[PDB]
């Protein structure tokens, strides 16, 4: 496996470089390629032959090599560039490829954003199946950290709560969801339930009621 | 356009054989090499193997004993088999077009030689003897083999998520999430679908058969203590259209070849 740094960071509009270290049996032979892997999209070839840009790749992506170490350089960094970057080479004298360990690119300098929160009560159809789920949907926030708390009327609720880890959206903000499992009677026996979402010290609360 | 489409089971039981198919379009398999690659969750890309224009196959040496690649040019199909799978074979599997060409270690006007003083190297054509890889005669030494490959992947398929597990498939129950009155009073109304208790990943959601894409947020699944997944999708529409317009979520669970379309009616 070729050696890449696990993580690299750069600022909007600035330049970063990602290194890829091998030996004379792979990288040292030249013909290194580079690939961009963005969750939710097919992998994308950026560079082949050490230096040649693939079709559709803009000139701010550039590749270079010195001996057993190859480098990808990205200039005019955009938030869209956040991805996992992998180098590769053929091995020895074969058509078999060896990939790098991969580098996760984080782009800093993005504007902070408050979460949009939507809270759904249990659907009639779910209650007819003798179940009840509250769905708290949390979107369009940056940075990607939130904490979620649930209340029945005024009292905290901790059992029956499952919350996802934040993940980036296609617009480069973050999303998360929280689910509160209740019994149909618990749902109907309180006057309201609330999802409370805290982000950068400020909290937003949404409330739903059985009626 | 060159296009590659993976198909095959989403769930495979341990010890069994994983059989995938790659259907290609926009070129003839007779003229282009095709390769397979996988990436396990939170791990690096792993080369599996490739089949060249003439049918020559090459594999990851560490995995060769478990892999088989064949193709059918007339069908425009390439196949992969992975025998005796375990959980470490769970991964997204990609097929891809491969551009591979044999290159000489030395540029033109040079000859590769291993009889040189100091090791193997590149000597100018015309130069005689073992000093020809030295600077004064225009040559140099190299640690590269006599011939190497210019290898890269040109285009990738979307990839197929494959879970290895003893657990049975379970298709989701889909519940409409109706917009409440006080939450719609602001002009925009959020309605959604709850996709509950399914296994394995993945599930896709669209709204009104894809006609509704702006304002669609489909969230990553939660993994429950029961071992089953659940996710939700939401779309925001004008509140004036509620009751007038029909809104339908299309929930596709390819692991069970089952798709559910649920009307979401206002309260």
């Amino acid at each position: 496996v070729l050696n890449q740094p696990s993580s690299v960071s750069g600022s909007l509009g600035q330049r970063v470089s990602i290194t890829c270290s091998g030996s004379s049996s792979n990288v040292g032979n030249g013909y290194v390629s580079w690939y961009q892997l963005i969750p939710g999209s097919a992998p994308r070839t950026l560079i082949y032959g050490d230096t040649s840009r693939a079709s559709g790749v803009p000139d701010r992506f550039s590749g270079s090599r010195s001996g057993n170490t190859a480098t990808l350089t990205i200039s005019s960094l955009q938030a869209e560039d956040e991805a996992d970057y992998f180098c590769a080479s053929a091995e020895d004298s074969s058509s078999n490829a060896v990939f790098g360990s991969g580098t996760t690119l984080t782009v800093l300098g993005q504007p902070k954003a408050a979460p949009s929160v939507t809270l759904f009560p249990p659907s009639s159809e779910e209650l007819q199946a003798n179940k009840a789920t509250l769905v708290c949907l949390i979107s369009d926030f940056y940075p990607g950290a939130v904490t979620v708390a649930w209340k029945a009327d005024s009292s905290p609720v901790k059992a029956g709560v499952e919350t996802t880890t934040p993940s980036k959206q296609s617009n480069n903000k973050y999303a998360a969801s929280s689910y509160l499992s209740l019994t149909p009677e618990q749902w109907k026996s309180h006057r309201s339930y609330s999802c409370q979402v805290t982000h950068e010290g400020s909290t937003v609360e949404k409330t739903v009621a059985p009626t | 356009q060159v296009q590659l489409r993976e198909s095959g089971p989403s769930l495979v039981k341990p010890s069994q054989t994983l059989s995938l198919t790659c259907t290609v379009s926009g070129f003839s398999l007779s003229d282009k090499a095709v390769g397979w690659v996988r990436r396990a969750p939170g791990k690096a890309l792993e080369w599996l193997g490739s089949i060249d224009t003439g049918g020559m196959t090459g594999y990851n040496p560490g995995l060769k004993s478990r892999l088989s690649i064949t193709k059918d040019n007339s069908k425009s199909q390439v196949s992969l088999s992975v025998n005796s799978v375990t959980t470490e074979d769970s991964a997204t599997y990609y097929c891809a077009t491969v551009d591979q060409k044999t290159k000489n270690a030395c540029p033109d006007d040079f000859d590769y030689r291993c009889s040189c003083i100091g090791g193997c190297g590149c000597a100018r054509k015309g130069c005689v003897g073992p000093l020809c890889c030295r600077s004064d005669l225009g040559g140099y030494l190299t640690d590269s083999p006599a011939y190497i490959y210019e290898w890269y992947i040109d285009l990738w398929g979307q990839g197929l998520l494959v879970t290895v597990s003893s657990a049975s498939t379970k298709g989701p129950s889909v519940f409409p999430l109706a917009p409440s009155s006080k939450s719609t009073s602001g002009g925009t109304a959020a309605l959604g679908c709850l996709v509950k208790d399914y296994f394995p990943e993945p599930v896709t959601v669209s709204w009104n058969s894809g006609a509704l894409t702006s304002g669609v947020h489909t969230f990553p699944a939660v993994l429950q203590s029961s071992g089953l997944y659940s996710l939700s999708s939401v779309v925001t529409v004008p509140s004036s259209s509620l009751g007038t317009q029909t809104y339908i979520c299309n929930v596709n669970h390819k692991p069970s070849n089952t798709k559910v379309d649920k009307k979401v009616e206002p309260k």
